[PDB]
């Protein structure tokens, strides 16, 4: 029973440019339990940022997580060619995850 | 709990002599019609003794304990209700406590919070109970507690024609303490002092406390 | 009724005669391994203090309480010191402890930040901070109870039957002893040469019936030369004079 | 390597029972690690089928996922048997089992590993 | 041995002591209790090695 709103829904930027995304949850505010995942079309998904404070193995330096309020922001240093996938942001503390529609970056 | 009764009506000391009291069995194993020379610690014969009284009148002064000591007292009701044995007796070190107050004997080795003038017998107006059960409030760590079954004890307060006379004596050898007690009944000797005579004794208790004791103070009420 | 493994109850026994012959006739008693002394010579030692711990463990982890061993239940709830003195007594109890509907009256800890010293009664219900970030309040992600409960069913076979185990550890001559076992009393021979050990008296000489008048606590008999010439026989008030033939 | 192995695509019919098994090579379910299951449709929003703990036995599911789906955890094989019943035409999607590397040492607040799942289609 | 050398043994159970420089070599079945535990080891009957 969680409503997730991700913006912008669509991105039209030149390749290699810096990108920013934000998202919000209608449930109770959690500052340390937000994670960003990417799923490839027809391939296994991969995590990007876990806990909004650190990266996992193989995570590029482009992905950065920030946010003081309910909104959580993910910044990408450059539109890397194989990073053009669909983004999802998920909480952990609240009710079982109701995954959002998904923010996908493409040219 | 206690009350600062104070009002010490002290009287000058008097003289007394320990004629021949305090000869015990060192190890009673069947010596028959012989003369045996033993070496132990005893009261030297004809040892001097300082005397004080309590009658209104009430004295509970402080007297240091020193390497084996005789004490004596006269009643018919066991008016005195406690005896401390320690080295500082200011709620800082474990102290022995021997009580023969109402019906049963109590021994406790603990760091008692001794009152200034502790009592256990104050109750209007001449009848008494075991009011103010504890004269101590400090108990940090102490294990040597025992409750010894009644010996020949006294009932009701009696004044005149004294028939009960208690002497204690205190032996200490580098931690091994021993208490010898004679609670003698049927003594027709009212006026002055201990009876002159001989009587075989037995060490009331041997005990390895292993602590340091050098002082005490009398507890009667 | 027994306490849990982590919440083990310690009962201290002292100042008595400890007879292990009336205890060795237990029916389901099979686990027995003593290291400090031989089990057959447990009746001739005097003990300063004796305390026992009673707890119920699974059939598979019965030997996990043995000294020098490690395991999921033997490292977080209760353990024995490596220089464990004495030996434990364990017996299978599948008729009383096991419940048809499932027994869930005991807890075992599988999660801990570190280990615990043997012979420790310290335990708490503090949650296990499995996650990197601090976890408090309620359970979230990577936040689970460090303890789990027994699941005992009568349909279970070996490896899950509850065992009622008592641990008998003790100090050895660290103080004037309080607990001693039964002592040998091997008859008595009269009017005949015999070696004797009457409460610590050693000598040689026939034992004869004597009628001297001792006193309530007079045991020995001493002569002019300071040698024994009379002894009070233990377990009796009889007095016997010791002389050659 | 840190990889998850699973069966290939499956085609089935409504009114049956489906058992799905996925294993992990180089990764174990241990006592702390807890896995979860997701369903991915043709570019649609994901849904959390449920997550279970192998060791503590904690059971959690979505409100609509408490009558036809079950996860059974096997520690000996370190697997999660997924039982599905009364399958409908909306189950034509890819099922993924995901667990993070959290084995008694350290882990983060997210799911690390991700298997290829099974492309299950029910007609 | 790192894996464990279980070829070295010792005794713990004997009916009575032995004279100086005496051997035993062999190991009979020991019955500890009054009841004769014939056969193999178990209750009041054990392996003295
Ligand atoms: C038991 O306590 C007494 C204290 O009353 C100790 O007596 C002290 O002895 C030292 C020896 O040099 C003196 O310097 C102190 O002045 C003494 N104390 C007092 C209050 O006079 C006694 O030594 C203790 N027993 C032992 C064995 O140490
Ligand atoms: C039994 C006991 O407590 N003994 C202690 C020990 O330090 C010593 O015997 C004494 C001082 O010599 O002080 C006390
Ligand atoms: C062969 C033989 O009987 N030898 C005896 C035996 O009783 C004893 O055990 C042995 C050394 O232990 O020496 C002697
Ligand atoms: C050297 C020798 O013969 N020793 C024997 C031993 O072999 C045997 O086991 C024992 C009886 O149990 O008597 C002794
Ligand atoms: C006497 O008074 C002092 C302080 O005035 C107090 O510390 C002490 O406990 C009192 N003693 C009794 C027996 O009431
Ligand atoms: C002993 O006591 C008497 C009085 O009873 C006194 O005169 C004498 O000086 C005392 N002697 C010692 C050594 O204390």
């Amino acid at each position: 029973e969680i409503v997730l709103t991700q913006s912008p829904g669509t991105l039209s930027l030149s390749p290699g440019d810096r990108a920013t995304l934000s998202c919000r949850a209608s449930q109770s505010v959690r500052i340390s339990y937000l994670a960003w995942y990417q799923q490839k079309p027809g391939q296994a998904p991969r995590l990007l940022i876990s806990g909004s404070s650190s990266r996992a193995t193989g995570i590029p330096d482009r992905f950065s997580a920030s946010g003081s309020g309910t909104d959580f922001t993910l910044t990408i240093s450059r539109l890397e060619p194989e990073d053009f996938a669909v983004y999802y942001c998920q909480q952990y503390a609240n009710s079982p995850w109701t995954f959002g529609q998904g923010t996908k970056v493409e040219v | 709990q206690c009350v600062n009764l104070t009002t010490r009506t002290q009287l000058p000391p008097a003289y007394t002599n320990s004629f021949t009291r305090g000869v015990y069995y060192p190890d009673k194993v069947f010596r028959s019609s012989v003369l045996h020379s033993t070496q132990d610690l005893f009261l030297p014969f004809f040892s001097n003794v300082t005397w004080f009284h309590v009658i209104k009148r009430f004295d509970n002064p402080v007297l240091p304990f020193n390497d084996g000591v005789y004490f004596a007292s006269i009643e018919k009701s066991n008016i005195i209700r406690g005896w401390i044995f320690g080295t500082t007796l200011d709620s800082k070190t474990q102290s022995l406590l021997i009580v023969n107050n109402a019906t049963n004997v109590v021994i406790k080795v603990c760091e008692f919070q001794f009152c200034n003038d502790p009592f256990l017998d104050h109750k209007n107006n001449k009848s008494w109970m075991e009011s103010e059960f504890r004269v101590y409030s400090s108990a940090n760590n102490c294990t040597f507690e025992y409750v010894s079954q009644p010996f020949l004890m006294d009932l009701e307060g009696k004044q005149g024609n004294f028939k009960n006379l208690r002497e204690f004596v205190f032996k200490n050898i580098d931690g091994y303490f021993k208490i010898y007690s004679k609670h003698t009944p049927i003594l027709v000797r009212e006026p002055e002092d201990l009876p002159q005579g001989f009587s075989a004794l037995e060490p009331l208790v041997d005990l390895p406390i292993g602590i340091n004791i050098t002082r005490f103070q009398t507890l009667l009420a | 009724r027994f306490a849990s493994v982590y919440a083990w109850n310690r009962k201290r026994i002292s100042n008595c005669v400890a007879d292990y012959s009336v205890l060795y006739n237990l029916a389901p008693f099979f686990t027995f391994k003593c290291y400090g002394v031989s089990p057959t010579k447990l009746n001739d030692l005097c003990f300063t203090n004796v305390y026992a711990d009673s707890f119920v463990i699974r059939g598979d982890e019965v030997r996990q309480i043995a000294p020098g061993q490690t395991g999921n239940i033997a490292d977080y709830n209760y353990k024995l010191p490596d220089d464990f003195t004495g030996c434990v007594i364990a017996w299978n109890s599948n008729k009383l402890d096991s419940k048809v509907s499932g027994n869930y009256n005991y807890l075992y800890r599988l999660f801990r930040k570190s280990n615990l010293k043997p012979f420790e009664r310290d335990i708490s219900t503090e949650i296990y901070q499995a996650g990197n970030k601090p976890c408090n309040g309620v359970a979230g992600f990577n936040c689970y109870f460090p303890l789990r409960s027994y699941s005992f069913r009568p349909t279970y076979g070996v490896g899950h039957q509850p065992y009622r185990v008592v641990v008998l550890s003790f100090e050895l001559l660290h103080a004037p002893a309080t607990v001693c076992g039964p002592k040998k009393s091997t008859n008595l021979v009269k009017n005949k040469c015999v070696n004797f050990n009457f409460n610590g008296l050693k000598g040689t000489g026939v034992l004869t019936e004597s009628n001297k008048k001792f006193l309530p606590f007079q045991q020995f008999g001493r002569d002019i030369a300071d040698t024994t010439d009379a002894v009070r026989d233990p377990q009796t008030l009889e007095i016997l004079d010791i002389t050659p033939c | 390597q840190m990889q998850l192995v699973q069966s290939g695509p499956e085609v089935k019919k409504p009114g049956t029972s489906v058992k799905v098994s996925c294993k992990a090579s180089g990764f174990t379910f241990t006592d702390v690690s807890s896995l979860q299951w997701v369903r991915q449709a043709r570019g649609q929003r994901l849904e959390w089928i449920g997550w279970t703990v192998v060791g503590t036995g904690n059971t959690n599911y979505a409100p609509r996922f408490q009558e036809r789906v079950t996860i059974t955890t096997d520690k000996s094989t370190s697997t999660a048997y997924m039982e599905l019943s009364s399958l409908r035409s909306e189950d034509t999607a890819v099922y993924y089992c995901a667990a993070p590397f959290c084995s008694e040492t350290s882990c983060s607040d997210g799911f690390d590993l991700w298997g290829q799942g099974t492309k299950v289609t029910v007609s």
